[PDB]
RNA sequence: UGCCAGCCACCGCGGUCAUACGAUUAACCCAAAUUAAUAGAUCCACGGCGUAAAGAGUGUUUAAGAAAAAAAAUCACAAU
């Protein structure tokens, strides 16, 4: 009860707790291409913060901030994957949906890259079952679908106040996503990256939570 | 540490300057019948014609040269608030890694 | 329940209000989670509207002074026969050794651009690589 | 203190713009020829921007500097010329098919 | 809450309500913080804020709004139209 | 009783089962007062003018105003 109340409290205290500063830099992001963009008349006008300018009419991610902004996401997945959460991993994208499916298979998270059906998240109880828990957080890796439109998803965790972690490009919307990233979703050693980034984040989180659950046991 | 204008400053990227008309050496990775699927490395893959010449050396993995004219195929439309990406690229082949 | 209001505010000042007046008597783990380690924007809806007038967007444009040498590179001798390499960090290209053999040569106190271009291409023909000019 | 910001310079890669057939020429309603090569040859109709691809104000002289001719008695109008038949194309309509 | 039945519109509007919630600023639990004046549509609504000792001089739906939230004391006037939904 | 007799401030009701007409029972609200009529008090715009009432067919000028922080007049083409 009281030592669950500790083990429960016990990461929140550190900053770097999961060690995941490690993990990526910016020359690893630079050398997957995460820093390039659209073209600058498709910059999304909540872009423009996010952008640390413009290559001959393309786009240019400042990779300081993605990095800034992917420490914080990683460590809430980190946290969240501790405290055993249910964790969906959403990109609706047709050249990586494999990839995608994969990730989590190795993960033990859940996944869907399919067509989201319309009341998933909102009409839970009958389109999944009686009684269903809700999933915990959302990773986003394509917050856009294929008729260019935002996702659905992001509008039904928005309601379902269910937190995310969104890759966001030069024409999407950061606004609902409450831990955006801005980068470069389109290029295959990004998307590969930022899927062994989240791997080895779960990986590290599953497996620390075993330890400090036997050390937990070993205590009484 | 190194500063990321530092970066930008020595990408190749950035010494390419114009998209058009630049020799730049690419990998195929995904092959169709007749539509090659070539990673360039800039952003995008680009999609090319099996010529009618040497057809059965370009497989997966082959190295190729390419001539860009576009990065990304990208045009506004009458009533259209954001642009028209296609998520491609524009390049022709001229030949496969004479070495 | 909740609240499923999406422009109303973030999903944390939702729940946080709603556990504030009562409603909420689960806590999830995430709402202690987000007061730990809170984001650098907060997550408001905000339309986007487009923009009108002659108010224009604050991105600026990436151009060097290198760029200004490798126009007229570009214009005169064109591309390079060394072609282009994407996937090597390092590379080297002809453009880049002209770029760095002109500033080299600019600092012997050059300041004519047809002696800078002139020597800088008699030292790239002196190191051996081709220039074949456009006709 | 950090040199490798961008500096806030013109673009330097803009290649010229683009320029008319008879672009920093002179034209006139003297020479039956010029005017002639932007006339069709069976009914002597005008061409517009479309086909003969001027810049406006050479488009508009060059249709003031006929209708001149036309009136003036320099060059023909219900057909052309046609000593001058055989002039170089610069039109881009393709009659025969 | 829409159907056939007044009964069955009851039940959904009901059912409904639980799932679109808000929570109201109460300065010391019984006014709200400042004067709001406001235009939603062609709806005017302003409401001022009053002491202690007198208590809801507002519109009828107004008032029920602010029994239910727990606001006792307010001034409202609307002006233009006074549909209810808006 | 059955668009008859009739009622109403507005919406409106009475066309053989009227809580709206007439009577009876019951009920509500005032009260030595209660209704009807007529005058008053109050009530229109510090709001709008593309589609609902509204930008007068056009330009210049007198009277009357505002000049509040900074500049400008001026070039192909079918004015008369
Ligand atoms: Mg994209
Ligand atoms: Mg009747
Ligand atoms: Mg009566
Ligand atoms: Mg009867
Ligand atoms: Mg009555
Ligand atoms: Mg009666
Ligand atoms: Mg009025
Ligand atoms: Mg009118
Ligand atoms: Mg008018
Ligand atoms: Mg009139
Ligand atoms: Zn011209």
């Amino acid at each position: 009860n009281d030592l669950r109340d500790r083990i429960l409290s016990e990461p929140l205290k550190h900053a770097d707790f999961f060690n995941l500063k490690e993990l990526f830099s910016v020359r690893s992001l630079f050398d997957a291409r995460v820093h390039l963009g659209h073209k600058a008349g498709c910059r999304h006008r909540f872009m423009e913060p996010y952008l640390f300018g413009s290559r001959l009419g393309q786009d240019i991610i400042d990779l300081e901030q993605t990095a800034a902004h992917l420490q914080l996401a990683l460590n809430f997945t980190a946290h969240v994957a501790y405290r055993e959460g249910i964790i969906l991993f959403v990109s609706r994208h047709r050249q990586f949906a494999h990839l995608i499916e994969t990730t989590a298979r190795d993960c033990g998270e859940y996944a869907h890259t399919r067509y989201f059906k319309g009341g998933l998240l909102t009409n839970a109880p009958l389109l999944l079952g009686p009684g269903v828990r809700l999933p915990d957080l959302i990773i986003f890796l394509h917050t856009l679908n294929n008729v260019f439109e935002p996702h659905v998803a992001v509008r039904d965790a928005a309601k379902m106040n269910i937190p995310t972690v969104g890759i966001v490009d030069t024409n999407c919307n950061p606004a609902l996503i409450t831990y955006p990233v801005p980068g470069n979703d389109d290029s295959p050693p990004a998307v590969r990256l930022f899927c062994r980034l989240f791997q080895v984040a779960i990986s590290r989180a599953k497996e620390k939570r075993r330890q400090v659950e036997a050390l937990y046991r070993l205590q009484g | 540490v190194e500063s990321f204008a530092s970066m930008l400053r020595h990408s190749p990227l950035t010494q390419m300057g114009p998209a058009k008309n630049k020799l730049v050496i690419g990998q195929i990775f995904h092959i169709v019948e007749d539509d090659l699927y070539i990673d360039f490395g800039g952003k995008f893959h680009c999609v090319c014609k099996r010529p009618e010449v040497d057809g059965e050396k370009y497989q997966k993995g082959t190295r190729v040269r390419l001539r860009l004219l576009d990065l990304e195929l990208t045009s506004r439309f009458l009533g259209a608030t954001t642009d028209t990406t296609i998520l491609e690229a524009d390049a022709v082949l001229l030949g496969l890694q004479e070495s | 329940a909740g609240s499923r209001l999406e422009t109303v505010g973030s999903i944390f000042s939702r729940t946080r209000d709603l556990i504030r007046a009562g409603v909420l008597k689960e806590k999830p783990l995430w709402l202690d989670i987000y007061n730990a380690f809170p984001p650098l924007r907060e997550p408001v809806f905000r339309r986007p509207r487009l923009r009108y007038g002659k108010a224009k967007a604050a991105v600026q444009d990436i151009f060097y002074h290198e760029d200004r040498i490798r126009a007229k590179f570009y214009s005169a001798y064109g591309s390079g026969p060394k072609a282009f390499d994407l996937f090597n960090p390092n590379f080297k290209s002809t453009c880049q050794r002209f770029v760095e053999k002109y500033i080299e040569l600019q600092r012997l106190g050059e300041t004519d651009e047809e002696k800078l271009f002139v020597e800088a291409g008699k030292a790239l023909l002196a190191e051996g690589v081709t220039l074949r000019r456009v006709g | 203190s950090n040199e490798d910001l961008p500096v806030p310079m013109e673009n330097p890669y803009k290649e010229p713009l683009k320029k008319c057939i008879l672009c920093e020429k002179h034209v006139d309603y003297k020479n039956v020829q010029l005017l002639s090569q932007f006339i069709s040859p069976f009914t002597g109709c005008i061409y517009g921007r479309h086909i003969t691809g001027l810049c406006g104000k050479k488009q508009k002289e060059i249709t003031k500097a006929i209708k001149r001719a036309q009136i003036l008695g320099f060059m023909p109008v219900t057909y052309k010329d046609p000593a001058y038949l055989k002039d170089p194309k610069v039109c881009n309509i393709k009659y025969r098919e | 809450g829409k159907a056939t039945e007044r009964a069955d519109a009851f039940r959904k509007a009901k059912n409904r309500a639980v799932h679109y919630l808000h929570y109201i600023e109460r300065y010391e639990d019984h006014t709200i913080y400042h004067d709001i004046s406001l235009k939603f549509k062609r709806t005017h609504i302003k409401m001022k804020k009053q002491p202690r000792g007198y208590g809801l001089h507002c519109h009828r739906a107004i008032m029920t709004i602010c029994r239910l939230i727990g606001i006792k004391d307010l001034y409202a006037k609307v002006s233009g139209s006074v549909n209810m939904l808006n």
